């Protein structure tokens, strides 16, 4: 009922303070912004569902938008690779109790994402060769 | 291996660091900071282990080009590189606990600027802000470095070439690196003390810098004059004050050729303008540490001529500007006249009333027929705001060399004055700006009133007619002087004791107010809220008041408790700069002096004068030892003197003063509650703090404290350092090691380890309060209390303010604060301080 | 000064410098604030004027400063100081009694323009006083409220009550050492903290600081405890009571100690700092007379003492110190005493209406730690308290951006999601099943509208049988 909005606070402060979202300063050093992400991080091992499916969303549209200018790219290079770091997280740290109850997300919702990285990328020399990286891993 | 290795390595490096400016400076700034930490961890263990800890020559040179670059790095450009700088100065501190545990005498002997360094660590941790911000926080703890030494002294000096070589980059060719240059300087200002002792390095500092304040370059030079007088004037160190005061005066005194006839230049004007501003800053802030070196130099044939310049200069929109600045340092010089020094003030007060009075003409504006001729009458406000602060207590003089006599010439001259001010009074009337009036017509007859009433005798027939003045308001002042002068007893006539001896009574029983538990609430409520410059003041006042009350055990057990259970260094922590520090140098300066003179009289004529000492000596070193000198016969004679000095200590327990065993029980009791709530023994500590800090600076140097008419012989003044040394060792309780000069003494003191314990114990064994020893003498101490209400009357706000919150549980409707106000309103307003008759002095 | 100067009076050397000391606070700037001429300068100046035969003076600025009875008591007592000292050196003075009957005669007769000052007066020059004349002053305070609610003319007999309680501040010490109305003017303390006046509340504390002050002199709490003493009184009229305890929504039936510290909550938000200091030194007062009935060093964490340690928390530092949260002498939140579902209950709601008022960086702090520790400790009765978090929480997630102030509130995050999944046992109304569900309200800061909460209806009532009870004739 209520506890329920305050993850929605959490995740949504996340959108917020990516760098291609307009960066007001509420980083604060980044020390603001550094203690959000290990608390969603934390929320994840008991609402894996809810936290997991708000992060494809959250990357389905970073994806899915336009910008032009050098400066503009190297924020949405920057942004996508904090979203599969923080991704790869709540997965690696889930226990280990064989909870295969995602069956339906996976299919239409989160691999159509990850599998756009590794296309062989000739977008950029050394930008793609680091996301393929971070999204094989999080295969 | 280690240490051999490693020093080698940090020597290179911080070679390197001082050399030049690199584009990863800052980085290897951080590097070095945890190659120290990993040092300290390893010497740690290896002092666990083993003491041993080898200090080969390479690790004293290494240890010191490394402080060497943590100076230089305080005035870099970069904040990043200064806010790590500080850090690493913690790692000093650290590393010397560890070298040794004695934080009494080892601490702040290997690493003398102990105290000092701990305070750049915690400033570190403080909010990141501008570059001007964290300057102005540097600079105040660079200032408080007391202790020359191998690091201060080659930093100085190492940066002084750096400043000398950019300089001539921006001038001599025709906005980086003016922030450098701008932040040099203040490096030199503030750190200048350590270097000072004709052609030093320090005093060619100085002449530079008496040459950029005229600096005319056509790109640069509004910036270079307006930071040099900003440096000079607020961030010059204290220590340096008699060195600059002495180089204005000998710059200004040429302008001036014989026969005393200005000489305007157009460049004369910008210096004499420039001086004004300084010396307006550097007297209008109080700073600690000034008070010891803004009296020791006089300033009065400087002020003297800055007015008798600029009185030449005409009649401007520019020369009526520098005459307005130049009556505001007037008024400024007046207010700080107590800690100055004047070879005859009586005549330099009455000097420059005398000059100030010709600019004060009025209805210039309206003659001038000029509306940007306003400023003539700021000139008119600021003047007589001037001459009413010289007149306060001042007592007329005429200039003599003339026929009239004395009592004649005074009248003519009070008549000058008082038809003076009559006049400007009457062009203040509302007939003939309804503001500015207000104000000049309000000094005028304060002025009169300052006239009149240190000359009743001289100037009171001329006045008696200013009862029928045509303005009541005038009236009004003048019989409310009249009424003064009725109540002062026209001299002495022994009625001190009678008239005004129960007219503070009430004053000196409020202080003393015994606060329920014995907390005293006014006294602790005068010690926080005054400035800090005006802490000597409080010292003397309050240990006088209170003694003469016989409660002087009450005043300290509330003074010293705080800090000692506020802070760990306990009797450590009396020796550095704070209001509970100096409460001690008085009582020892004050009461102990007389003890020390009547014992160690006797005894330093004997070995100084007695034919049996006549060819002696006290060298114990064989490294030193003269082929001719004999060690057996060296000790034995050293060992006798040291028998005779310390046999004298222990029978004078019985005239020790009264007035230091309270201090010493003190020590005893709140050390004692100290380790309560906390083998260590009380005394212990009272004994060793009492002959570190008031016997042994005598035995060392008996000259330097009035002891003796003239410098003792270089041999005598050896064996009396070494045995000191030896008596130091009996007091701590402990042994010689790592010293084989003194081992074979061992013995000696080891045998006395109880004679001292005994003596300690008599004079810190009287009882918390005086009940066996109790007298009622009660001194009236009239010349005490009259500084006491001046003290009171001057911090009324604050002190309210600090009450106030306190006492919550009983509103101060009737607690002390509202018993103050009645009392203070009730007395009035503090007098005058008589003009002085000798030069500034101190305890 | 004719005093002073008088020759047909013959004062001692003593008295003489009493008098000339007033004379000189009298002319202070304090005083000169007292009488209403603060702002000038010199008051014979302004009582004067030059020009009085030429013309005549035109009255200006008719804005004129509001008079509080407060200052007419330092007024009344600086002259009540005066009056004494001169009467010791007359014998048979009659100064004293000649004033006592002139401040009757108005005190008790109906004057809306001198009656509040009369009472005021008469309260702090009086000697004696009996139960008739205390029956008379309740009697007062009865028909002010309910004059007060059916008009509009409010404020003209808000103050009648405020002087009313006054007065009983001042004259309670000398009532008879065994009268019955020592205990029960302690309800008439309560009464007034009820109606929501932030001068009216002012008052009311005074005279519950005092009645607990008098009360220990006479020895009545030595062998008993403030609830069986002031809940004993109470029972011949409980009838009336019980329905004031519904609409307030305080039980004192089902815990005296947290419903007395629901009353006292409210002086934190007080505008004047000097009430609001008032306010605490009550709850430290009552901290030591439960425990000391139980020998339990005034500090010890129980049954009765957790309701005045929670308030004190964030305001004394001994508190923090000894009641100290586990997970950093004993420790606040301790499972092996608080076991009863309902007393870990109103110590949460307590702790989470501070936070919900409270706007001070350093206060949060302090009290998020206990709320972030408590949900591990108490995790079943935790969620009768999420509304009371759940507006600031929401805000203080997004925008907050203090380390020291966000780690607390993250900690309360992760223990919720935890915890959840299991049915609720116990929902946000558990607090209405047995009567606090006014506790969060009544901390509420004072509304701006001075308006009688409307149920002052049922408070005539209950002073009207008060009076019956134990003050038949
Ligand atoms: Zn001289």
């Amino acid at each position: 009922h209520r506890p329920v909005e305050w993850v929605q606070a959490v995740v949504s402060r996340f959108d917020e303070q990516l760098p291609i979202k307009t960066g007001q300063q509420n980083t604060h050093t980044k020390v603001s912004t550094e203690h959000n992400k290990e608390c969603l991080i934390n929320i994840s091992k008991y609402k894996f569902s809810l936290v997991i499916s708000g992060l494809t969303t959250i990357l389905k549209n970073v994806n899915n938008m336009r910008i032009f200018g050098e400066a503009a790219e190297k924020n949405l290079y920057l942004s996508q690779l904090i979203i599969l770091d923080t991704l790869e997280k709540c997965l690696a740290g889930q226990p280990k109790d064989t909870m295969r109850l995602d069956e339906t997300m996976l299919v239409k919702q989160l691999l159509p994402e990850i599998c756009h990285f590794l296309h062989t990328c000739r977008e950029g020399n050394q930008h793609a060769a680091e996301l393929r990286n971070s999204a094989s891993g999080v295969l | 291996t280690f240490w051999e290795i490693s020093s080698q390595m940090l020597f290179y490096i911080c070679k390197k660091l001082t050399s030049h400016q690199m584009l990863s400076s800052t980085e290897i700034l951080k590097w070095l900071r945890e190659i120290l930490i990993c040092r300290n961890k390893f010497l740690l263990k290896n002092k666990q282990a083993d003491r041993s800890s080898g200090t080969p020559p390479i690790c004293r040179q290494a240890q010191t080009k490394l402080e060497v670059a943590l100076y230089m790095f305080l005035w870099n450009p970069d904040t990043e590189a200064v806010l790590v700088a500080m850090s690493c100065f913690r790692h000093l501190c650290e590393e010397a606990d560890i070298r040794c545990g004695v934080d009494e005498v080892s601490v702040h002997n290997l690493l003398p600027n102990y105290n000092t360094f701990m305070e750049f660590a915690s400033v570190s941790n403080m909010m990141s802000t501008g570059r001007a911000a964290l300057q102005k926080r540097v600079m105040a703890l660079l200032r408080r470095i007391e202790h020359p030494t191998a690091g201060n002294t080659e930093a100085w000096e190492d940066t002084h070439a750096k400043w000398e070589q950019a300089t001539k980059l921006i001038l001599n060719y025709p906005t980086d690196s003016l922030q450098e240059w701008i932040n040099m300087t203040g490096f030199l200002c503030a750190l200048g003390g350590v270097c000072l002792q004709a052609d030093t390095p320090v005093s060619k500092f100085m002449d530079r810098l008496l040459s950029l304040m005229v600096c005319n370059h056509e790109k640069v030079g509004l910036q270079i004059r307006t930071n040099v007088k900003d440096l000079v004037g607020l961030e010059l160190s204290p220590a340096l004050y008699p060195m600059l005061f002495n180089k204005l005066k000998n710059t200004i005194s040429k302008f001036f050729d014989s026969q005393g006839q200005v000489l305007l230049t157009d460049t004369n004007t910008q210096f004499v303008e420039q001086t004004i501003a300084i010396m307006k800053n550097l007297l209008d802030n109080h700073t600690e540490g000034s008070s010891e070196h803004l009296g020791q130099a006089s300033i009065e044939t400087m002020m003297l001529n800055l007015v008798r310049y600029v009185r030449v200069l005409g009649n401007m929109v520019h020369a009526i500007q520098i005459k307005t600045k130049l009556c505001q340092l007037v008024e400024v010089m007046m207010a700080r006249r107590d800690d100055l020094s004047f070879c005859q003030e009586m005549k330099f007060r009455n000097k420059m009333v005398e000059y100030l009075t010709d600019w004060v003409m009025g209805t210039s504006n309206q003659a001038a027929d000029d509306d940007v001729k306003c400023l003539t009458r700021d000139l008119d406000q600021a003047s007589m705001e001037a001459v009413v602060s010289l007149l306060a207590g001042l007592p007329l003089q005429p200039e003599e060399g003339d026929g009239v006599e004395l009592m004649e010439a005074k009248s003519q001259l009070f008549l000058k004055y008082f038809t003076l001010f009559m006049n400007l009074l009457n062009d203040c009337s509302e007939v003939e700006m309804s503001r500015r009036l207000a104000s000049l017509r309000h000094c005028t007859v304060l002025a009169m009133s300052n006239l009149l009433n240190a000359n009743v005798d001289s100037g009171l027939m001329h006045s008696i007619g200013l009862g029928y003045h045509k303005d009541l308001q005038t009236r009004a002042t003048f019989m409310e002087v009249l009424t003064k002068i009725l109540q002062q007893g026209t001299e002495f006539d022994t009625l001190a004791e009678t008239v005004l001896a129960d007219r503070f009574e009430r004053l000196v029983e409020l202080v003393t107010m015994m606060g329920d538990q014995g907390e005293l609430p006014i006294a602790m409520a005068l010690a926080n809220v005054v400035p800090c410059s005006q802490w000597d003041e409080l010292a003397r006042v309050l240990v006088t008041l209170f003694d003469s009350r016989h409660l002087l055990y009450q005043l300290l057990w509330n003074m010293f408790s705080k800090e000692v259970e506020l802070a760990d260094s306990m009797q450590t922590l009396f020796r550095g700069n704070s209001l509970a520090s100096k409460i001690m140098t008085f009582c020892f300066k004050v009461y102990g002096a007389t003890y020390l003179q009547k014992l160690l009289d006797p005894l330093l004529r004997i070995v100084i004068t007695s034919s049996d000492w006549q060819h002696v000596s006290f060298e114990v070193d064989p490294t030193r030892l003269e082929p001719s000198e004999s060690l057996e016969e060296n000790q034995r004679n050293l060992l006798q003197m040291t028998e005779k000095f310390f046999h004298a200590i222990i029978s004078s327990s019985s005239e020790f003063p009264p007035q230091l065993r309270s201090v010493c029980h003190c020590l005893y009791q709140a050390t004692c509650h100290s380790l309560l709530n906390k083998p260590q023994n009380s005394i212990g500590a009272v004994g060793s703090a009492m002959f570190l800090r008031f016997i042994n600076p005598a035995i060392v140097s008996p000259y330097e404290a009035g002891i003796l008419d003239k410098k003792p012989p270089p041999r005598i003044e050896r064996g009396l350092k070494l045995m000191s040394k030896i008596l130091q060792s009996i007091a701590n309780h402990v042994l010689f090691t790592k010293e084989e000069h003194m081992r074979p003494f061992n013995d000696f003191v080891k045998s006395n380890f109880d004679a001292a314990r005994r003596f300690f114990l008599d004079i810190a064994s009287d009882c918390p309060t005086s009940d066996a020893v109790n007298h009622s003498l009660s001194f009236i101490s009239d010349g005490n209390v009259l500084a006491l209400h001046r003290l009171l009357w001057n911090n009324q706000e604050k002190i309210g303010q600090y009450l106030s919150s306190n006492r919550d549980h009983k509103a101060v409707g009737r607690r002390p604060f509202d018993k103050m106000a009645t009392l203070l309103a009730y007395l009035g307003p503090p007098e005058h301080k008589p003009v002085a008759d000798t030069h500034w002095s101190s305890l | 000064h004719s005093l002073c100067t008088c020759s047909q009076l013959h004062f001692s050397e003593e008295t003489k410098q009493v008098l000339r000391l007033s004379l000189t606070e009298f002319s202070l700037p304090k005083f000169y604030l007292l009488f209403g001429i603060s702002k000038v300068k010199s008051a014979a100046v302004i009582a004067f004027r030059s020009s009085y035969r030429d013309r005549s003076f035109s009255p200006g600025s008719y804005e004129r400063e509001t008079f509080a009875l407060t200052s007419l008591e330092t007024v009344t007592e600086a002259l009540l100081e005066i009056m004494e000292a001169c009467m010791r050196d007359i014998p048979t003075c009659k100064w004293l009694d000649q004033w006592t009957e002139l401040a009757q005669r108005f005190a008790f007769q109906y004057n809306p323009s001198l009656q509040p000052r009369a009472l005021v007066v008469f309260g702090c020059i009086s000697k004696r006083v009996s139960h008739g004349q205390i029956k008379q002053i309740i009697r007062i305070l009865s028909k002010a409220l309910e004059s007060c609610l059916k008009g509009p003319d409010t404020y003209n007999s808000q103050v009648l009550i405020e002087a009313t309680v006054i007065a009983l501040t001042k004259l309670q010490p000398l009532l008879n050492k065994d009268s019955p109305l020592h205990k029960a003017l302690f309800w008439v303390a309560v009464a007034v903290l009820q109606l929501d006046e932030v001068n009216l509340y002012s008052a009311g504390t005074a005279l519950l600081e005092q009645n607990l002050h008098t009360l220990d002199s006479l020895r009545i709490f030595n062998d008993k405890s403030p609830e069986e003493v002031f809940m004993a009184i109470r029972n011949p009229l409980e009838w009336h009571c019980k329905q004031m305890d519904h609409f307030v929504g305080l039980n004192f039936n089902s815990n005296f100690n947290f419903a007395l510290v629901g009353h006292l909550l409210k002086g934190y938000r007080h505008p004047s700092p000097a009430i609001v200091a008032r306010t605490v030194r009550i709850l430290h007062t009552l901290l030591t007379l439960v425990n000391k009935h139980r020998n339990c060093d005034k500090f010890e964490v129980n049954t009765q003492s957790v309701a005045y340690l929670a308030a004190l928390l964030t305001v004394s530092e001994e508190v923090r110190s000894r009641c100290s949260l586990k997970h950093r002498s004993n420790v606040l939140l301790d499972e092996e005493v608080l076991t009863d579902p309902k007393i870990q209950a109103l110590l949460l709601t307590v702790l989470a209406t501070l936070v919900k008022y409270t706007t001070d960086e350093f206060d949060q702090r302090i009290l998020y730690e206990y709320l972030a520790e408590a949900s591990v400790v108490f995790p079943k009765v935790f969620p009768v308290v999420h509304n009371l978090l759940d507006s600031k929480i929401n805000t203080l997630l997004s925008l907050c951006q203090d380390p020291n102030l966000l780690n607390p509130i993250h900690g309360i995050v992760q223990s919720v999601v935890y915890h959840e999944e299991s049915p609720p046992q116990y929902q946000t109304s558990y607090l209405q099943s047995f009567g606090f569900n006014g506790l969060w309200r009544f901390a509420g800061p004072f509304s701006k509208q001075t308006q009688i909460p409307d149920y002052a209806e049922l408070i005539v009532k209950f002073l009207d049988a008060l009076i019956d009870t134990y003050l038949p004739g």
